[PDB]
């Protein structure tokens, strides 16, 4: 705990202080340090968990890509080497993650909500380890990523509305590991067709706040669909 | 090239 | 030296590497690792790191910019405390620039091009640190700026034509320095137009291509002109 | 406020 000598109430003002500067490296720790506090997180505190580290593992991604295209058209060492680098440090923020929800975030969510949540980003973070696995434990790597999106899936239709924005950003994204991870694009555009007519005919009984939530997490869907088909 | 979920603009 | 046991040559490959995928950190501690090779650094050399830290120390001042403004509104020790943070890594990356410079580009630089470009980082650096001064050494921190600026227009205007784009980008930086940090408007609105009119007055004499140098730069003299007029 | 120097886009 480089944080731990921090009040919990100081690192999530500093996370929102970092989200602003756009400091998303100091508002992951931040936001590690008020996990290993000990105490579940908020609504609030969730969405600055899940900005922080998509955007330090977002930026990392991008990287790699950019890496690992140059690596293909030579194919010295250094494109190698730098390329793996830069994957080694993506791995060990996906692990930083995983590591978080499995002591003790996911274990200690009971809400739907919150537990969703926590599952959903479990899914994301083994998807992430996913696109840059390449030896012999992609396979384990794709169905730890299958099974936490599946068990989100399985709360979310029981606990909540079709249009709550966490079901569909979740659906979303198992559509796109459908897609991109387990060469399942037939199952992809099955899932995204359904998560938006359900959403569709549950519009009816929104706020006009939560019919904007909603559409929004809709349109992506909605581009998938036309991209796919 | 998909789009996995973002945060609004 | 992290960057020891890496070759010069790689160091310099991985560098561009960087620049590619936007990793700017990654970039400096490569460039830093090349200069420490101890030997001079090439025009494109020279590039790279001016490149890889200015965009480091770039991402800081507007983290530092948006803090400081939360800051000031404000008057918990919070926002103080974390505009501290980020003041501090500001303040250690222009000096680890200044103290390549120190030791020892500057001192080898025996051309005009390459002194006067390394004179005009020095510059830029101790104006950074001039941006966040506050105690008792501001002013000699903006006399340190003033003095590296100063030989190096002396430099330029005895050993380059008017248009080169050093000469143009230290004019460009010493008149901001004048307007932003010394409070000589007028000063920097007199050296923005001489610079410009006496580049116009030498485009005759330059290629396409060096044309297209000269008026990139000196289009930004025009804006900075437009802003303060 | 002003421009410093910047690389071209
Ligand atoms: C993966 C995902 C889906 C939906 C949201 N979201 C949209 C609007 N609000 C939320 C939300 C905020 C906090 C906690 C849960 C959901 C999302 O935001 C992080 C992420
Ligand atoms: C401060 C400054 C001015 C001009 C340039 N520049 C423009 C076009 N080429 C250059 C240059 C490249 C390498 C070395 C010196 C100048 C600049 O680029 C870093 C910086
Ligand atoms: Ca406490
Ligand atoms: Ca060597
Ligand atoms: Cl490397
Ligand atoms: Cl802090
Ligand atoms: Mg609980
Ligand atoms: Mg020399």
């Amino acid at each position: 705990g480089a944080m731990g000598s921090m009040e919990r109430a100081s690192l999530i003002q500093k996370a929102k202080l970092a989200e602003q500067a756009e400091r998303y490296e100091d508002m992951a720790a931040f936001m590690k340090g008020a996990v290993e506090k000990g105490e579940e997180l908020s609504c609030e505190e969730r969405n600055l968990l899940s900005v922080a580290y998509k955007n330090v593992v977002g930026g990392q991604r991008a990287a790699w890509r950019v890496l690992s295209s140059i690596e293909q058209k030579s194919n010295g060492p250094e494109v190698r080497e730098y390329r793996e680098k830069v994957e080694t440090e993506l791995q060990g923020v996906c692990d930083t993650v995983l590591g978080l929800l499995d002591s003790h975030l996911i274990k200690e969510a009971g809400d739907a909500e919150s537990r969703v949540f926590y599952l959903k980003m479990k899914g994301d973070y083994y998807r992430y380890l996913a696109e840059v696995a390449t030896g012999d434990d992609k396979k384990r790597i794709i169905d730890s990523a299958r099974s936490a999106y599946q068990e989100a899936m399985d709360i979310s239709k029981k606990e909540m509305p079709p249009t709550n924005p966490i079901r569909l950003g979740l659906a979303l994204n198992f559509s796109v590991f459908h897609y991109e991870i387990a060469n399942s694009p037939e199952e992809a555009i099955s899932l995204a067709k359904t998560t938006f007519d359900e959403a569709m005919a549950d519009l009816h009984t929104l706020s006009e706040d939560s019919y904007k939530d909603s559409t929004l997490i809709m349109q992506l869907l909605r581009d998938n669909l036309t991209l796919w088909t | 090239r998909p789009s996995s979920w973002r945060q609004e603009k």
